[PDB]
This record gives C-alpha cells, structure tokens and sequence, in this order.
RNA sequence: UACCCGCAGAAGAAGCACCGGCUAACUCCGUGCCAGCAGCCGCGGUAAUACGGAGGGUGCAAGCGUUAAUCGGAAUUACUGGGCGUAAAGCGCACGCAGGCGGUUUGUUAAGUCAGAUGUGAAAUCCCCGGGCUCAACCUGGGAACUGCAUCUGAUACUGGCAAGCUUGAGUCUCGUAGAGGGGGGUAGAAUUCCAGGUGUAGCGGUGAAAUGCGUAGAGAUCUGGAGGAAUACCGGUGGCGAAGGCGGCCCCCUGGACGAAGACUGACGCUCAGGUGCGAAAGCGUGGGGAGCAAACAGGAUUAGAUACCCUGGUAGUCCAC
RNA sequence: UUAGCUAGUAGGUGGGGUAACGGCUCACCUAGGCGACGAUCCCUAGCUGGUCUGAGAGGAUGACCAGCCACACUGGAACUGAGACACGGUCCAGACUCCUACGGGAGGCAGCAGUGGGGAAUAUUGCACAAUGGGCGCAAGCCUGAUGCAGCCAUGCCGCG
C-alpha cells in the first residue's frame, strides 16, 4: 500500500514473488506484482508505482499494477505445465549454438516453425569454432550453406577469439534479441564479448560434463547494448511444444517450401507415402537437401507421439 | 508364570462363568479355600470340594440365572507388582456397596461389610462385582 | 505402562 | 470521626463491548478479494446480518474490553486414568549380573501392613456452628481439619526373614526317532567359458526393428579330449531345522539344540532383564590369494530433443577363499 | 551430550582448641572414604506454614501475613560484649563520588520517603507518640519512619445511589 507515481517502465526480470523494474532513466528498482496479473515476462513495459520510502531515501519495493498490450509473445507449451509465455515484445531472435557438446539440426528446425507463427526473423550463430580444424570448419560451413540459401543470415563467431563480432553487431542494433539455444552452447560468454558489462558478477558459468552441457544461467536477465536495443538471455532448453495448430501450419513453417506448394498431384498430401509428391521431387532433384526432408517428416511423426494422451490450453 | 495364583483363580472363574461351563477345576491351596468358602457364603457360587493330598485339586460349582452370568465381572486389585493396603475407614466399596470387597485380615478372610463389626484393615484381594 | 518401570524414570512432562 | 437531627428539590451522580457459528441478538445502506476484519472456522471481485455506517437489540456494569502469564478443559507424559499388527511407538536376536518378582505345607520372628493409645504436627489461611462492624467484604470465639512423624501395647490371614519340608514348576538319566543346525576335509555329474584336434561352410550373434561385436587365420553348429571356476535341476511341498539373519549334490569325521515313551531321582534349583557380553543379510573397507559366468564405474552401438537410464555387444572393482 | 570423585581427604593415637562433642587444628599411624538407591561437575532457585487451579489424585508457584536461614557497596580479618565475625561498630585492600591550601581525608538509602536511570508498569521529599510492642530509668519522663494514621493509585474485593 501507499504507492507512488503511475508511469511506464521496462521490467528487467521475473522472480515470482517480485520483479526487477527499470525506470525511464536506468534505475534498478525491484517491485512486487498485482494479484490479478495473469502473466509477466522479461522486458515487458508496464504501469507501476514505486511504493513510498519509509526511511527518507531508503525504500524496499514498489508494485506493478497493470500490463500493456503485447507486440509479440513466445508461447511454448509443456507436459503438466500448460502454455507458458517466456519472453515478449521483441522483433528479432538470434539462435545461438555451439559445436560442443553437440550441433544438431532438429533443434534448428522447430524454432523456424515457431518464428513463422510470430513474424520474427531468427539468425543462426555458431560458437566455439576455434577448437576445430579447417577440414572440420569447411564441413560445418558447408552444412550451413543450406541454411544460407533459405534466406537466414548465418554469422559464425567465437567468444575466445572475437571473430565476426562487428558484423554481428551491425545487424543487431535498434532491436531486442533472444539468444536461444540449448544448455552450454556459449550463451553467457557471447554476452561478455559484445557488451562490456559489469565484470564483478559477469555471469554464472558452470558447464562441465562428460559429453553433455549444463544449464547454469537462469531464464532471462536484461541488459543494454552500447548502441541501442536490449538483450534477452535464454535458458538451456531441450523441449519442443507443437500443441499449437494444425500440420498445415507445419507446411508454412519452412521458407523455401512455400514456393513449391500447389505443385503436387492431389489437393491434400501427406508428402511421405503419397505417390507423385512434387516436394519430394524437389528433394530428389537436389535443390532441397535430403537432411531437411527426412527431418521434415520426423516433425510430423513426432506429432504421432506427442499428441497421444491429450493436452489443451 | 503362575506367580499370582489368586489372579490365576480369578481367570478360571471368569471364563467358565461366561462360556456356560457347568463346573471348573483348579490346583488348590490354603488361601484359595479361604476365598471360595467366603464366596460360597455370599451367594456367588454353589459348592467346592477338595481332591488329592499330594496334588491338591480344588473344584468349583458354577451358578447361573437363566443361563446368565451371576458373577458379571471380577477385578484383581492388589498384585505382586504393586501391593494395595487400606485402613479400617478407607475400605472401598464395589458398585457403591452392592458388590463386596474381599479383604483378608488377622481375623480371617471377610468382607468390608463384615470388617465394620471387626474394625480392621489389610490386603485387598478382589472386587467381587 | 508398568508401575515398576516408573520407579526407574517417571513420566517426562513436556 | 462513624453515627444522628434539620433543610431544599429528582434536582449533583451510566457507560463499554458484542450482534455468521461456537456464544446471547437481524435487518438496511456503502464498498467490490481492493480496503479492511479475524481467537478458531475462514469472511468480502456486483444481494456481505462476518468490511464501514445507521436503526434496533443482547451481555455486563462504575466499571467494561484487550494483551501477557498459571492451572483447568487435556484421560494431550494417563498412579488414579493411555497405547505400541498397519494411526508416533516391541531394541535384529540371544546369553546373563545387579534390580524387580515367585508354586505348595508347617513352625517361628512380627519386618511390611492393620488395630488401639501417648506425645507431636506454632499461629494465621481453608472447612463447621456462632458472635461483631447498619449489611457484605472483613475481623473473631471454640471445634474439626492438618490424611504427617516418633514410641508403646496388640492381633498373625497375606507379603518379608529364618527353620524343616513336599512335588505339579523348572531340571537329571536311560531307550529311541526326525531334520538344508553349524564347522572342517574329500568326492561326483551336467551346464557355462577357455584351450587342443577332427569333420564341415557363409553367415553367426543380437532386438520391436537394427547396429556395435564375431567369422573364410574357417566362425557358429557338431564330436573327441583337457583345464579352471562357481552353483547344486528333478526330489521340493503355507515342507523340515535353527535365537535370528538364515540354512539345499552326495559321503566321512567332530559337534549343537528340539521332541516322544517308560520309570527313577534333586527338591523352587524359577521367571525376567538397564549397563555389560556374543552372534548378526548384502554392499563396502584392510592384507594376501583366486577368476568361469554375472556385473557399479566405464568402452561402443541403437533409442532420443538430449541417453547420462532403458535395449544390445563387451568389460574392471566386487561376487570366491583365508585373515 | 557429567562416571569415577577425593590426601586433612576416611579412620586411629596424642597434643592443642571453643561455651559444648568433633580433622575443628597439628605431628604420627593406617589406606581407606564416597558412588548407578546419582558420588562429582555444570546450570537454576531462598525454603516452609500457604495461595491459586482441580470432583479428587495431582499440577504451577512462594507478593502482602507469620516462622527460619543468608545478606547489608566488593573482598578479608579480628576486637568489644552474656549474645555479632556486627544494616545506621572498627581495621585493611579495591571500585566509585565528594572536600581540599595538593599533603590528605569523608561516604555507604537492599530503613522511611524522594531523585536519576532501567523497564509495559507501582505512591506523599505527610502527621503523631493518642493506643500497642520494644529500648533506658526507682518512677515521672524521653526515644521508636516499629507501628498507629492520612494522602496519592477504580489496583483488587464488597455495599449503595
Ligand atoms: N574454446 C572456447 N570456449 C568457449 C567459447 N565460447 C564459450 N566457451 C566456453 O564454453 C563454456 C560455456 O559457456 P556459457 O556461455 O557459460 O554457456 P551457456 O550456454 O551460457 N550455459 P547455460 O546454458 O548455463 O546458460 C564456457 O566455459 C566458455 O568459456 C569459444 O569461442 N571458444
Ligand atoms: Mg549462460
Ligand atoms: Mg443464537
Ligand atoms: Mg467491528
Ligand atoms: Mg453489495
Ligand atoms: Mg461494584
Ligand atoms: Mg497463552
Ligand atoms: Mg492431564
Ligand atoms: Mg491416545
Ligand atoms: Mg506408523
Ligand atoms: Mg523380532
Ligand atoms: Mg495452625
Ligand atoms: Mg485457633
Ligand atoms: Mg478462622
Ligand atoms: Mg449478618
Ligand atoms: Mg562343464
Ligand atoms: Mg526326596
Ligand atoms: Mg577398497
Ligand atoms: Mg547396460
Ligand atoms: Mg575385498
Ligand atoms: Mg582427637
Ligand atoms: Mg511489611
Ligand atoms: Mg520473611
Ligand atoms: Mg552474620
Ligand atoms: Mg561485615
Ligand atoms: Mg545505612
Ligand atoms: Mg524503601
Ligand atoms: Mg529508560
Ligand atoms: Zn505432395
């Protein structure tokens, strides 16, 4: 009670019982939330009041009263958790991965399907590239050229080498960015090489396994670019929520497969067991690599196994 | 084991009274005769006989109403683990004076009704309820 | 339960 | 001074808490899970007797509420008067000292107990009948109470001690019967794997499906022969034995308890157990052996979003023996 | 979640000692004493007649009244005297404050009130020897913050308007 000025400010982070709210000038001021708030995410502009200082100059918290409308939203469902938004109000996401512990391609494909339902442009960025040889580097560069023909920009960097950071920053200013990826793919180290942030905490960095990666850093912490825009860190995520829509939207989740629709035999097509699929003819021609097509029906067969029990929002 | 033989005597009475037995037998002693003869003189049982001199065997004749237990319940009060003694004016009654309390004194085994004219106290044996 | 047990140690009042 | 006479006129002299239930009393408006309320239960987001106010009432009273503290309720540390198969709780089991307890008959001691009496338990407080201050509170007369302790005289049924016993308790002998009871030393035959030889050819192996792995140096399969290791099919069953964990090829040796029959014999020699004492599944630890099979960690292949687990091919510690 | 404790310690002789017995004290002699029925160590506490609660058994506590023990700024010691190791007696040391001419001395409200301070919180810097009890004296008489009273504090009980 005894609240202050209603104003607009940016929420830094989410902590359940309370939240960190940046004001209109750069003041870290933690506040709790209103009971009728259905959800509050990282980087959401809100209406809030900074309480009242009990001691003169020493206040504890304020409150966050109301939540503005969403520009974007990142809704990913989960078994026995429901549909939960992670972050919101963003224009660009940067898919960040590393060659260690693994570099999969199925982790790439379903963020592409999600961003086709959010009108966001994801960017493929690889880390830890200084550890390989040029024979190995040319193969990984060859596997990303397929991801270059489909229109997505690919910038391949290294944190301990500071390669390619300057072309990574020129396309990244003026926007907010999620550094999405799995556990231990170099998310925290690339935040250190771009920002120049306060080096006295500077992150929590524990990723040591036998052949795996660890998710030590929590959900999302907000900072600022030296030029403009905001950053959003991501959890180490190994989940895939495809409970949203019909498999017609799975066909829309891929860029180059748009221009090849309406060319097959029948008006409806499963594209795997149906005779005369023109999408399958494009893969056999070589204009589409067969790694994407075998992973394409793996997405559809994953909907034969996730759907089984039931889930609805 | 058989360390309280009076409590063993009360066990054999209470079982056969409830289980419709006509007559019961038990190992005799001097003190068991001095209790059953009092219960014979107080209308709770019928008769007792002695059998054997090298193994004294006491017998009790049961008593019923229409096949109903005359001795409804009986309660051992003092015991070898805890001795109970009262004076001539602290003698407890059973069912406010309906039941009798077997108290052995120097003038033999008698009731608290019989201890009024005797004016003595001692060891409480059982609450004949 | 046994009276002779309470000779060694009485009932511990909380 | 109390007391008392006389004066004037209701004149100088009533409030607080509660009102959903517990727990005595019901309607209305305002507010809108916000504010607040609250000892418990839990009330209030569009009709709240529960919030705020009003109306009216209830319970008390020159006091009324609240907070803190003690006991009661609470049989909720259960002597009166609780439980321990699954609600919290029977030590993993056994031996046994101290301690507690003890069959039956007689005598003795009167120890415990009981009867009587003396002395004592200061007064005040409490209780009984009174008296007094106008009443009550309060003060006070005597009695009772103070269930206590010490001593003397008694009674001997029970408990204790002594004495003599008795045999049903508990033990001892003989004749017997059953048993995977333990320890030690040999020994048998399948099966597993390794190795030697023979005949013999393209897959063996493994799974839901495959792959890792093995094999033309001839695997696998079969047969002969040998080596090592550990376990004992069938019998075999709410079957037996052991204090318990447990214990299983056969045979010998040493050794333990259990049970039955016929009598003879000692005469309560008994029950129980805090500390103490020993046994006590498997894992693991120390030293030195041993090594088939199985198999933490780990190697490798599938699975997968990832596989760390599952599945599969291998594989060390350990499983084996002594200490 | 304290199991061993203890050498004047346990006992004996003799000497000494106080009003009286006694390791109360001293030399010598013995090696015992205490203790799982709690020795010893640590913490806490004045105790009892009682009050309160409870049908009772039990339970919690010890203000006012009365009995006893201990204590009188801290520590130690002795004198005086029938009786003290002495609340308003002394001596020494330490602590604190006061007086001072700088060398020294003075003081003990846990007596009645009363101030400062602590704490949620507890009073007038009153009157009197009229009565009772005590002290001294042959008595008269004197003294008594004991006590008898008064005021403050709805602090409790009881009674009335
Ligand atoms: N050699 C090398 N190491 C790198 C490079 N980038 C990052 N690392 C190392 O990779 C590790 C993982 O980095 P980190 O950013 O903590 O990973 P993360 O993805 O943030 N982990 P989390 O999922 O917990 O948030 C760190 O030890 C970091 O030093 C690189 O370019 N080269
Ligand atoms: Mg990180
Ligand atoms: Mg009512
Ligand atoms: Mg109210
Ligand atoms: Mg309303
Ligand atoms: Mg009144
Ligand atoms: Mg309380
Ligand atoms: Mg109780
Ligand atoms: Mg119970
Ligand atoms: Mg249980
Ligand atoms: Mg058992
Ligand atoms: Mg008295
Ligand atoms: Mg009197
Ligand atoms: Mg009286
Ligand atoms: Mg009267
Ligand atoms: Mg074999
Ligand atoms: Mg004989
Ligand atoms: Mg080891
Ligand atoms: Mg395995
Ligand atoms: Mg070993
Ligand atoms: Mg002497
Ligand atoms: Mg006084
Ligand atoms: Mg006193
Ligand atoms: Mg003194
Ligand atoms: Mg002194
Ligand atoms: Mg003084
Ligand atoms: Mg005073
Ligand atoms: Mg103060
Ligand atoms: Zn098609």
């Amino acid at each position: 009670n005894l609240f202050g000025e209603p104003d607009e400010g940016i929420v830094i982070s989410r902590f359940g019982m309370h939240a960190d709210v940046e004001s209109a000038d750069g003041d870290v001021h933690r506040c709790n939330i209103r009971r009728t708030i259905r959800s509050l995410v990282t980087g959401d502009r809100v209406v809030w009041r900074p309480g009242k200082p009990a001691a003169e100059g020493v206040n504890v918290k304020g409150i966050v009263e109301a939540v503005h409308e969403r520009t974007s939203v990142l809704t990913r469902p989960d078994f026995y958790d429901g549909v939960k938004p992670i972050a919101a109000n963003i224009d660009q996401i940067v898919i960040v991965s590393a060659i260690l512990p693994e570099l999969s391609l199925n982790i790439i494909d379903r963020y592409l399907v999600a961003c086709e339902t959010l009108q966001i442009e994801p960017i493929i960025v690889l880390n830890k590239i200084d550890l390989l040889d040029d024979e190995g580097m040319a193969f990984v560069n060859e596997q990303m050229d397929i991801y270059r023909n489909i229109g997505y920009r690919v910038l391949m960097v290294s944190s301990h080498t500071q390669d390619g950071l300057k072309p990574l920053e020129e396309a990244l200013t003026g926007r907010i960015s999620i550094f999405a990826g799995q556990s231990g793919v170099g998310k925290s180290s690339l935040l250190n090489a771009l920002l120049g942030l306060q080096k006295e905490i500077l992150t929590n960095d524990i990723s040591d396994n036998s052949g795996l990666g660890q998710h030590t850093t929590t959900a999302a912490r907000l900072y600022h670019f030296p030029h403009g825009g905001d950053v959003i860190d991501s959890p180490g995520v190994r989940e895939f929520g495809l409970w949203h829509l019909e498999p017609e939207q799975i066909t829309q989740g891929f860029v180059e497969f748009h221009d090849y629709l309406g060319l097959c035999k029948y008006r409806d097509c499963k594209h795997d067991t149906d005779p005369g699929c023109a999408i399958r003819e494009a893969v056999e021609e070589g204009k589409i690599a067969e790694t994407r097509f075998e992973n394409y029906h793996r997405i559809l067969e994953s909907m034969a196994q996730v759907k089984t029990r039931k889930n609805f929002s | 084991s058989m360390q309280d033989p009076i409590a063993d005597m009360l066990t054999r009475i209470r079982n056969g009274q409830a289980a419709n037995k006509a007559a019961v037998t038990m190992p005799s002693s001097k003190l068991k005769v001095a209790i059953a003869n009092v219960l014979k003189e107080e209308g709770f049982i019928e008769d007792f006989k002695v059998e054997g001199d090298t193994k004294p065997e006491l017998e009790l004749t049961l008593k019923y109403f229409q096949g109903k237990a005359v001795v409804e319940s009986i309660q051992r009060v003092s015991r070898p683990g805890l001795r109970i003694y009262k004076r001539k004016d602290e003698l407890p009654k059973v069912m406010a004076g309906l039941g009798i309390a077997v108290v052995s004194t120097s003038k033999g085994v008698m009731t608290d009704r019989a201890a009024r004219q005797a004016g003595l106290g001692g060891e409480i044996i059982c609450y004949v309820a | 339960a046994t009276v002779n047990q309470l000779v060694r140690k009485p009932r511990a009042r909380k």
